[PDB]
């Protein structure tokens, strides 16, 4: 696909796709839960259920329209949908929730009964929630005292101290057209969406968000909740990674694909490529697993997370694994680099030319309001083909070797080792 | 003694025991590790250590 934007005081971004039969139209914001304080930790998650609200939305299902949100660490959204012809109703009903008009939502009522909606969520979230809890500990250990270690829900004990007041502050500061960019996708032309909101003189606030005084900064650490009445033992583990517009950002995308994903009651899983599997399946030391490389605006994390219920041989399971990220360093096959760029290429093929327009959208956005621009998928594709098995070993000889970890962890976690018979598998010193 | 009184029976069997005995004392302490890999070792407070344990 070709995407355009422009500036005409608002910054318009589009990807057209005449396939489609359904177009998306929507606003997406440059500040997340790493824009915040322990104090208003949740304040996002709030808007984002006002804004889904049974009210709110039973005046869009009157004229056929569908309404979504997504909070992350460094942006939020808020996307209407539509069929292809009736995407000038999506403005108007978008015009009367931010640009005018979101104080009929903080009413009283609708506050009370939307908190305690909240309030439950979260509550279910971290007891029922095992695997994406602990990956939440996970930046909350590692970037401690930083901005990016605040979870993106909330907290059940900053929530309850959260009224109406908080909510209208944090809007003054952050809902600002030059923190903002407006997206289309699906069945939309891209010179009908400018001149629809150039007939309306829309402005939602002018600008100069606040300035975020500190960076972030990775440290070495552990936390452990440990819980014996569980049946598992779940394990996060990672270093310090690539941000965004990062010269090696797509090196250790490529480096997490040669160790992969595994599920131990699939039989094709257990049929892969990864080397790996020969000293796992021995003993069935897991369940599963899964590498990982995230990136932010300012850093990221590089590692894996795994789930299993042999709790007698966990320190074979982390040992083992991280003997193999020695190898990145050491030797690396040729035949592993090759395999790596293959599926890479098939997995960002399916992230990027899925069928949901909601899913576009939220992808468009991020990215434009990051570095300006969109890279296209065919530009991608060729940096990933030029990738050596030289690369690969100058990266992880900065990046893994002999360096700090962090670890969370939570069940039947009595057989995870201290943290230095952990950091010294980092190292192979047999060398 | 071998004999009357302290003489070179005496220390001629002396220095024979003297060499054997050490390796004797070595398989008491064999055993004695063994004694002390089936509980463990206590601590200053007199409690329980199993709920906090370090290689
Ligand atoms: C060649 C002589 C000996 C050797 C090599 C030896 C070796 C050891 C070792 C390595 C330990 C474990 C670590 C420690 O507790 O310090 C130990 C513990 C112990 N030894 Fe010895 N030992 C010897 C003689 C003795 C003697 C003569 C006694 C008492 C008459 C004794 C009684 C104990 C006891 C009660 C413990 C356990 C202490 C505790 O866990 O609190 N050992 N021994
Ligand atoms: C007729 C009955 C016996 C027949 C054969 C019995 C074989 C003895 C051990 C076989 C069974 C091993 C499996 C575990 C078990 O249940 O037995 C414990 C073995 C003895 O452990 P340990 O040697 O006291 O360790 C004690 C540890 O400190 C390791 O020992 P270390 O200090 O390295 O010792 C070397 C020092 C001197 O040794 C010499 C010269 O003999």
């Amino acid at each position: 696909a070709e995407v355009t934007q422009l500036s005409n005081g608002i910054v318009v971004a589009t990807e057209h796709n005449p396939s489609a039969h359904t177009a998306s139209v929507g606003v997406v914001f440059g500040s997340g839960a790493a824009n915040e304080n322990p104090y208003n930790n949740g304040v996002s998650n709030l808007w984002k259920n006002i804004f889904l609200s049974k009210e709110n939305s039973a005046v869009a299902a009157k004229e056929g329209l569908a309404l979504s949100s997504n909070i992350s660490r460094d942006f939020q959204s808020y996307i209407v949908s539509s069929l292809p012809g009736s995407t000038d109703k999506s403005l108007d009903f978008l015009n009367q929730s931010f640009i005018q008009q979101k104080a009929n939502l903080l009413s009283s009522s609708n506050f009370e009964a939307t908190k305690k909606s909240v309030l439950k969520q979260v509550q279910d979230f971290e007891e029922n929630d095992h695997p994406n809890r602990v990956l939440e500990h996970l930046h909350s250990t590692a970037f401690q005292n930083t901005p990016l270690s605040l979870p993106t829900r909330g907290t059940l004990e900053s929530l309850e101290n959260l009224v109406v007041a908080d909510l209208e502050s944090f809007a003054n500061n952050h809902f600002l057209n030059s923190n903002a960019v407006v997206v289309g996708t699906g069945n939309i032309k891209h010179e009908d969406l400018v001149n629809s909101i150039e007939s309306k003189n829309l402005s939602l606030q002018t600008g100069t968000k606040p300035v975020l005084k500190k960076k972030a900064a990775f440290l070495g650490s552990e936390v452990r909740l440990r819980d014996d009445t569980l049946p598992k033992a779940w394990i996060s583990l990672a270093v310090e990674g690539e941000p965004v517009n990062s010269p090696n950002y797509f090196v250790a995308k490529l480096a997490a694909q040669i160790f992969g994903s595994y599920n131990a009651f699939e039989p094709a899983s257990r049929l892969q490529g990864i080397k790996l599997l020969d000293n796992i399946q021995e003993y069935q030391l897991c369940d599963n697993f899964n590498h990982f490389s995230l990136s932010y605006k300012d850093s990221g994390l590089w590692g894996f997370s795994t789930a299993t219920r042999n709790v007698t041989m966990i320190d074979d399971l982390i040992h083992f694994t991280l003997k193999q990220w020695n190898r990145l360093t050491i030797s690396v096959t040729d035949t592993e680099v090759e395999r790596a760029k293959s599926l890479l290429k098939l997995q960002l093929g399916q992230l990027y030319e899925s069928g949901n327009p909601v899913n576009d959208a939220n992808l468009l956005g991020a990215e434009v309001l990051i570095k300006g621009s969109k890279l296209s998928l065919g530009e991608a594709f060729k940096k990933i083909d030029a990738i050596t098995v030289k690369d690969v070993k100058a990266w992880a000889g900065k990046r893994l070797w002999d360096q700090d970890i962090a670890i969370a962890g939570t069940g039947q976690i009595e057989g995870l080792l201290d943290y230095m018979r952990i950091r010294s598998d980092m190292s192979m010193m047999r060398w | 003694w071998g004999g009357f009184s302290v003489s070179n029976p005496t220390i001629q069997r002396f220095f024979a025991l003297h060499y054997l005995v050490p390796f004797i004392i070595a398989a008491m302490v064999i055993m004695h590790l063994m004694a002390l890999h089936i509980h463990g070792s206590s601590n200053p407070l007199g409690i329980t250590g199993n709920l906090d344990r370090i290689p």
